[PDB]
RNA sequence: CCUCCGCAUAAGCCUGCGUCAGAUCACUGACAAUUAACAGCCCAAUAUCUACAAUCAACCAACAAGUCAUUAUUACCCUCACUGUCAACCCAACAGGCAUGCUCAUAAGGAAAGGUUAAAAAAAGUAAAAGGAAACAUCACCUCUAGCAUCACCAGUAUUAGAGGCCAGCUG
RNA sequence: GCUACCUAAGAACAGAUUUAUAGGUAGAGGCGACAAACCUA
RNA sequence: GCUAAACCUAGCCCCAAACCCACUCCACCUUACUACCAAACCUUAGCCAAACCAUUUACAUAAAGUAUAGGCGAUAGAAAUUGGGCGCAAUAGAUAUAGUACCGCAAGGGAAAGAUGAAAAAUACCAAGCAUAAUAUAGCAAGGACUA
C-alpha cells in the first residue's frame, strides 16, 4: 500500500501482509517498438519491482518473469498567465516480460442534427445569375 | 472549417478533447426542418381531426382569410425592417430565409387586390401543424441597395404571383405562421435583373489546363 | 473555479464557459440577494408566470435552475434568437433561445385555479416541510426503467446482511478465512 | 538556482542522487561490497481471496433503495457485539466476551497498529 | 491474465456504457469484512480497468466512452474504505480507546508552533538515538516575539475578512 | 559576471535548512521568510 | 483624457433616514437633563479621543499611554516612531519662534 | 570549403530542434520517452597487528621522506532492491570560461557569403620601385626573544621555534 | 560556488607550477611573494 | 480614423466589539519535505539635539511643565493628592490578483495588471502620437493687422 506506515520488521518477526492494497496501476501502450513479450505499466511512485511482480502474480495471475521500472520526469516548463510554472506529475513505468513464451499486443481499443443537417442539404446558395437579389420573392 | 467531421478530425489530430457533456436543458425548438410533405402541385381530414383534438376552435373556411394576413402583413414587416413582429409573423425556418439577403438594402413590397381567392391546398401534421395555401395575387416589389439605386422591379407595376405557402403551428401560445414557400418546378423564371453578371470559370494553377 | 466566478447559462466547466470564463478574468460580481436554502421554491418542472417583460403573463415550465444566480430558464418563454452550427460560408438556423428570468420576476401556479400565487412554505403532519399557496390552502408538490449490466449487482446481493458484528478485525477474519496461520509473534517497537 | 522546484532524486551529484528515492520502501538492507539483501519477510504479500462464486459487481443497480448513514460507533459495536453475551451472562472476569486488556501478545494490535492498512 | 485490464471486448468504440450505481456506506455497513475484502479486489481490477482505459483515451486523442463509472469506481473505494476505517476505529475504542491509529504526541517545534507530531517505529530506545537527539523541540526564548508577529498577522487577515463581510452585506441592503 | 559557479552540495551546504537550523541566528532567518510569507524558506 | 464620458449613476440621497431624521438628539442632555450625563459621553469611537481634541502629536502621545499597551507590535513600532519624528518636526522646525 | 574540433564521463541544467497540431529574416497545446550489468547507495563487535616509497623497480640514484596490508575469538545464512540514465544543455556575455579520458586530423562535427554594387573613410591581410629609421618574497648572513609538553607553534625542544634587517643587416 | 591564503584526498604536464572537488578563515574582521590589493561587478 | 479613451468594484484603511490559530492519510531539523540502530539566559549601541563636541539628549483629567535634575545648557521632569466612517476606489487604499513573477550565492529586495450585457445556450465625440493632408525667401514663430 501507499502512503501507510509500514510496521517496522525486527529479525525473527512475522510477515508483512498487506489486505487491501492502495495503489491502483494502469498499463499503457508502448510509445517506441517494444518486443513481442513487454508490457508497459504506470506504476505509482512508491510501488517497487518486487510490490509489481507479486501484484500481477496475485491480483490478475500474470506469470511475471522480468520487471525493469524507469521513474520519468514530467516536465515543469510550461506556466499559467501568472508565469508561473505547472508540473506535469512525475511517474513510474514499468516494463515487464511475461513468462512460459506468452505474448502481448495491446488491443485495439475505439475500433436535433436531423433539423442541422435536414437544413443543410436544403441549403440552396444564391444563383450567381441572381446576382445578390434575394429569391425569397415570387416576383 | 466546412463541416463538423473537420473541426472534429482537427481537434482529434490537435489534442483537443471536448467531453461530450449530459446538460438537462435541451433547445426548445418551434420549428420543423422543412416540409412533411412536399407538395408537389399541378383526405387530409385526418389531420384535421389532429388538429381539432388539440386546438377545439378552428374552421378552415375562414383560414385563409387569415393566412392572407398573416402573409401581406409579414412582407410589410419588410418594408419598415421590424423583425419583432416577423417572429411574431413567420417561423424561424422562415426568417432567416427572408431577412437575410435583405440586409442593408431596402425593400418596398406592397400589396393590391388578389385575382383569384385565396384557398388552402392541403393539410398536414411535440405536434406540428402544417398547412399549405395556394395564393394567387398581384404585388410589387423594388429592392434597392446601400445606395438607394433599383436593382429589382419596378415600383409601380403589379406583377401576378403564385404562392404555395406552407404554414406551421405549434401544438400552448404558438399561432400560424409562414413556414416555407414551395416553389414548383414548372414555375417560370423570375423578373430579370438590372444588372450584368460575370460568372467566373476555373481559376487555374499552373500545372493544369483548360479543357 | 476561481473566487468571483460568473455564473452564466453554460454549465460551469464546458467549453463555452472556458471561452467565456478564462481563468484570468476579474470582473465585477453579481450582487444576487441571498435565497437560503429553505427558502427556494422554485423546482425544475414547475409551471410558472412570468411577470414582467416580454411573455408577461404566460405560464411556461421551468426547465434548468441556475441557483447562484437566482435564475430561472422558463422553457419557450423569455426567448431571443441565436443561429447556430455557422460555418465558414453558412449562415447556421435561427433557433429560439431562451433567456433567464430572476425569480423575483417569476411567480407560480395553483394546479385548480391557474393563478399567479405567493407560496409559503407551511408545514403538514404527513410531510414535515411542503409548498401551500396563499390564496387557497392548496398544496402545490414537488414536480419530476432500468435494466441491470452485467457488471451490476442485484438488489437481492446488494441488501444481504453479510455482516456478523463481531470483536474481530478485518485482519484477523481475513487469516482466518484464507487458512493463514502465522506462527511468528511480533517483536514490540519504539515509537517516539 | 532553482528554489521553487522540488528537490527530487534527479537533481544532485552522484552521491546526492544515489541517497535519495522515491517513496518506495525498505525491502532489505545494504552489506559488505554493497550486496543487497533482500528480507523476504519485510516484502508485502498481498492477501487477495478467491473470487469464485461471488456476486458483488462493481456497481450498484438503481433499483436499489436509498437508507440512511448510520456510522458505526462504539456503542453500536459493543450493544451488538457485547450486549446479548452480558445479558445472557447476567440474569445466569470480562475477558470471556471479547475483550483484551493488553495486545502485547497479540499478532494484530491495534495500538499502535501493525497490520498494513 | 491481461484481459484482466480491459472490459468486455464487445464494447470497444461504443462510446457510452450503462453502468450502475456507486456503492454508498449504508450499503456496504451491512457485508461483512470477508466480503469488504473481496469487494475490494472487485473494485481494484476494475479501477486498474478504468485506468487503462483513461490513459488509452487520451492516447488515442479521443473521449471516454463514459468517464462518470471512474468517478463511481473511486467513490466506492472511498466509501468501502471510510467503512473498513470506521470498524477498525470502534474496535480501537473499544480495546483500546484510543482515537488515533498511529502514536504522537503535541509538541513545539524550534519554530515555537504546537505541532501534532506523529511517532515513528524505532528499534533503540529514543536517548541514544543520535539523529533523533538532533531536532529540538523546544523553543527558545527567541522566538515568542515572532509568535507574537505570527498572532498578529492572523488576527489583521480575520479582522479584514470580518468587516468585509460586513461590507457586503451593507451593499446587498442597499441593493435590495 | 560568471561568479555563479554552481554546485549542489555548496548550495546545500550553505544555506540549506539543516545549516540554517543548525545557528539561532539562522533560525531567525527562516522566521523572518515564514513570516514574510514565503514560498521557499531555504534552499 | 482623465474625463469621464458618461455621467456617473445618481446619488439617492434620503435625508429622512433613520440617522439623518434623528441626528443631534441627546446634544442637550446635559443643559436640560439635569447635568446627569455630558455631551461628551455620547460620542463613539477611539478610546484615546472620546471628548478630547489635540494636534497629531498630541493624539500619538495619548494614543500610546491610553491604548499602546495592547497595540499591535509594528503598529505600536510605527507609532513610537510617529512620536519621535513629529517631536522633531514641531520642536525644531517650522517658521514662528 | 572549414575543422584548435569532436565523442564520452564529471559538475551543472531539469524535458529545452521526439511525433501530432497551431499561432508566430522567413513558442503554445496534446502525446510519447531515459529500462542496469555502468555509476551511486556499503561494511558485526572487541582486542591486537601495519620499520623497508613511487619512478618499466632491476642495478644505480637520491631527498623534499612518500598514495595503498591484518590476525585472534565471538556473532552470522537471507540474497540482486532503491536511485541516476533524455536534449541542440552549463556560467556568463548580450567577449569569454570550464575538470578528466580517448581521437591528434578526424570514421566525428560543421558553414566564413540575404541579394547587388565595387564610392569615400575606417579595420584586417597581402604586394610594392629606389631608399633603408630619414617593490616584495627569499636561500645565505646578522640581531633580539623563548628552557617548554596534550586545540596552533608542536605531537616540535636552542643545530629548535618565533619576530625583525639586508656596428652591420632588414623592414610602408 | 568569484577572489586571497589554508586543509583533506586527488589529477595533469616538472615546478616558489597548473588544476578539479569538498571543507576553514568574515568586516573593530579576514587574507595578503604588502598592490593600505582582494574579500560575489 | 487608428492608437487609444473612458468605466465600478475587487479589495483595502481606520474604529468598535471580541482574547486567535493549529493531527484526512503520508513525509518533513540527514542534503527539510528522507519508513527503520549506541545544548538557553550576560547593561543595546549609535543616529540626532546641544547650531562643533567631549557630560548630557523625550521613547483619562488635574496637581503641572510645578517640585526637581542639568557642560544649572541643550534639555529632561515627578509625586503626594484628584477621579460604524464629511476613509480610499485600480498610479488610491494593503506590497498584495502575490510576498507570486523577477532580481540576489545568500540575508534580502520586490513588481505590474481588471472593466460588455438581463442573457455570449444573443459576438461614437476627447490627451500626446500619427494619418486624411510634405514643402516655398525671413528668422522665440507671435502680435498689429489686412481683401488676402
Ligand atoms: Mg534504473
Ligand atoms: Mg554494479
Ligand atoms: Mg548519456
Ligand atoms: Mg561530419
Ligand atoms: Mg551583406
Ligand atoms: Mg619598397
Ligand atoms: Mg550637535
Ligand atoms: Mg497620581
Ligand atoms: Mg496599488
Ligand atoms: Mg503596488
Ligand atoms: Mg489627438
Amino acid at each position: 500500500a501507499r502512503n501507510v506506515v509500514y510496521p517496522l520488521y525486527r529479525l525473527g518477526g512475522p510477515q508483512l501482509r498487506v489486505f487491501r492494497t492502495n495503489f491502483f496501476i494502469q498499463l499503457v501502450r508502448p510509445g517506441v517498438a517494444q518486443p513481442e513479450d513487454t508490457v508497459q505499466f504506470r506504476i505509482p511512485m512508491e510501488m517497487t519491482r518486487v510490490d509489481l511482480r507479486n501484484y500481477l502474480e496475485g491480483i490478475y495471475n500474470v506469470p511475471v518473469a522480468a520487471v525493469r521500472t524507469r521513474v520519468q520526469h514530467g516536465s515543469n516548463k510550461r506556466r499559467d498567465h501568472r508565469n508561473v510554472r505547472i508540473k506535469k506529475p512525475d511517474y513510474k513505468v514499468a516494463y515487464v516480460q511475461l513468462a512460459h513464451g506468452q505474448t502481448f499486443t495491446f488491443p485495439d481499443l475505439f475500433p436535433l442534427y436531423s433539423m442541422l443537417e435536414e437544413e443543410r442539404q436544403q441549403r440552396q446558395s444564391s444563383d450567381p445569375r441572381r446576382g445578390g437579389v434575394p429569391s425569397w420573392f415570387g416576383l | 472549417f466546412k463541416t463538423e467531421k473537420e473541426f472534429m478530425q482537427h481537434a482529434r489530430k490537435a489534442g483537443l478533447v471536448i467531453p461530450p457533456e449530459k446538460s438537462d436543458r435541451s433547445i426548445h425548438l418551434a420549428c420543423t426542418a422543412g416540409i412533411f410533405d412536399a407538395y408537389v402541385p399541378p383526405a387530409s381530414q385526418v389531420s384535421i381531426r389532429r388538429i381539432k383534438d388539440y386546438d377545439a376552435n378552428f374552421k378552415i373556411k375562414d383560414f385563409p382569410e387569415k393566412a392572407k394576413d398573416i402573409f401581406i402583413e409579414a412582407h410589410l414587416c419588410l418594408n419598415n425592417s421590424d423583425h419583432d413582429r416577423l417572429h411574431t409573423l413567420v417561423t424561424e425556418h422562415c426568417f432567416p430565409d427572408m431577412t437575410w439577403d435583405i440586409k442593408y438594402k431596402t425593400v418596398r413590397w406592397s400589396f393590391v387586390e388578389s385575382l383569384e381567392p385565396s384557398h388552402v391546398v392541403q393539410v398536414r401534421c411535440n405536434v406540428y401543424g402544417q398547412i399549405t395555401v395556394r395564393m394567387h395575387t398581384r404585388q410589387t416589389l423594388a429592392i434597392y441597395d446601400r445606395f438607394g439605386r433599383l436593382m429589382y422591379g419596378q415600383e409601380d407595376v403589379p406583377k401576378d404571383v403564385l404562392e404555395y405557402v406552407v404554414f406551421e403551428k405549434q401544438l400552448p401560445y404558438g399561432s400560424w405562421r409562414m413556414h416555407t414557400k414551395i416553389v414548383p418546378p414548372w414555375a417560370p423564371p423570375k423578373q430579370p435583373i438590372l444588372k450584368t453578371v460575370m460568372i467566373p470559370g476555373p481559376q487555374l494553377k499552373p500545372e493544369e489546363e483548360y479543357e | 473555479l476561481p473566487p468571483h466566478y460568473r455564473y452564466g447559462m453554460s454549465p460551469p466547466g464546458s467549453v463555452a464557459d472556458k471561452r467565456k470564463n478564462p481563468p484570468w478574468i476579474r470582473r465585477r460580481p453579481v450582487v444576487v440577494e441571498p435565497i437560503s436554502d429553505e427558502d427556494w421554491y422554485l423546482f425544475c418542472g414547475d409551471t410558472v408566470e412570468i411577470l414582467e417583460g416580454k411573455d408577461a403573463g404566460k405560464q411556461g415550465k421551468v426547465v434548468q435552475v441556475i441557483r447562484q444566480r437566482n435564475w430561472v430558464v422558463v422553457g419557450g418563454l423569455n426567448t431571443h434568437y441565436r443561429y447556430i452550427g455557422k460555418t465558414m460560408d453558412y449562415r447556421g438556423t435561427m433557433i429560439p433561445s431562451e433567456a433567464p428570468l430572476l425569480h423575483r420576476q417569476v411567480k407560480l401556479v395553483d394546479p385548480m385555479d391557474r393563478k399567479p400565487t405567493e407560496i409559503e412554505w407551511r408545514f403538514t403532519e404527513a410531510g414535515e416541510r411542503v409548498r401551500v399557496s396563499t390564496r387557497s390552502g392548496r398544496i402545490i408538490p414537488k414536480p419530476e426503467t432500468w435494466i441491470d449490466g452485467p457488471k451490476d449487482t442485484s438488489v437481492e446481493d446488494a441488501l444481504e446482511r453479510t455482516y456478523v458484528p463481531c470483536l474481530k478485525t478485518l485482519q484477523e477474519e481475513v487469516m482466518e478465512a484464507m487458512g493463514i496461520k502465522e506462527t511468528r509473534k511480533y517483536k514490540k517497537v519504539y515509537w517516539y | 538556482a532553482d528554489r521553487m522546484s522540488k528537490w527530487t532524486s534527479k537533481r544532485g551529484p552522484r552521491s546526492f542522487r544515489g541517497r535519495k528515492g522515491r517513496g518506495a520502501k525498505g525491502i532489505g538492507f545494504l552489506t559488505s561490497g554493497w550486496r543487497f539483501v533482500q528480507i523476504k519477510e519485510m516484502v508485502p504479500e498481498f492477501v487477495v481471496p478467491d473470487l469464485t462464486g461471488f456476486k458483488l459487481k462493481p456497481y450498484v443497480s438503481y433499483l436499489a433503495p436509498e437508507s440512511e448513514e448510520t456510522p458505526l460507533t462504539a456503542a453500536q459495536l459493543f450493544s451488538e457485539a457485547v450486549a446479548p453475551a452480558i445479558e445472557k451472562d447476567f440474569k445466569d472476569n470480562l475477558e470471556k466476551y471479547g475483550f483484551e486488556p493488553t495486545q502485547e501478545g497479540k499478532l494484530f494490535q491495534l495500538y499502535p497498529r501493525n497490520f498494513l492498512r | 491474465g491481461l484481459e484482466e485490464f480491459f472490459d468486455d471486448p464487445k464494447n470497444w468504440g461504443q462510446e457510452k456504457v450503462k453502468s450502475g450505481a456507486a456503492w454508498t456506506c449504508q450499503q456496504l455497513r451491512n457485508k461483512s469484512n470477508e466480503d469488504l475484502h473481496k469487494l475490494w479486489y472487485v473494485l481494484l481490477k476494475e479501477r486498474n480497468m478504468l485506468l487503462t482505459l483513461e490513459q488509452e483515451a487520451k492516447r488515442q486523442r479521443l473521449p471516454m466512452p463514459s468517464p462518470e463509472r471512474l468517478d463511481k469506481v473511486v467513490d466506492s473505494m472511498d466509501a468501502l474504505d471510510k467503512v473498513v476505517q470506521e470498524r477498525e476505529d470502534a474496535l480501537r475504542l473499544l480495546q483500546t480507546g484510543q482515537e488515533r491509529a498511529r502514536p504522537g504526541a503535541w509538541r513545539r517545534d524550534i519554530f515555537g508552533r504546537i505541532i501534532w507530531h506523529k511517532f515513528k517505529q524505532w528499534v533503540i530506545p529514543w536517548h541514544l538515538n543520535k539523529r533523533y537527539n538532533r531536532k529540538r523541540f523546544f523553543a527558545l526564548p527567541y522566538v515568542d516575539h515572532f509568535l507574537r508577529l505570527e498572532r498578529e498577522k492572523r488576527a489583521r487577515i480575520k479582522a479584514r475578512k470580518e468587516n468585509l463581510e460586513r461590507k457586503k452585506a451593507k451593499i446587498l441592503l442597499k441593493k435590495f | 559576471g560568471n561568479e555563479y559557479q554552481p554546485s549542489n552540495i555548496k548550495r546545500k551546504n550553505k544555506h540549506g535548512w539543516v545549516r540554517r537550523l543548525s545557528t539561532p541566528a539562522g533560525v531567525q532567518v527562516i522566521l523572518r521568510r515564514m513570516l514574510k510569507g514565503r514560498k521557499s524558506l531555504s534552499h | 483624457i482623465g474625463i469621464r464620458l458618461t455621467l456617473p449613476p445618481p446619488k439617492v440621497v434620503d435625508r429622512w433616514n433613520e440617522k439623518r431624521a434623528m441626528f443631534g438628539v441627546y446634544d442637550n442632555i446635559g443643559i436640560l437633563g439635569n447635568f446627569e450625563k455630558h455631551p461628551k459621553e455620547l460620542i463613539r469611537g477611539p478610546i484615546w479621543l472620546r471628548g478630547w481634541k489635540g494636534n497629531e502629536l498630541q493624539r500619538c502621545i495619548r494614543k500610546r499611554k491610553m491604548v499602546g499597551s495592547r497595540m499591535f507590535a509594528d503598529d505600536l513600532h510605527n507609532l513610537n516612531k510617529r512620536i519621535r519624528y513629529l517631536y522633531k518636526h514641531f520642536n525644531r522646525h517650522g517658521k514662528f519662534r
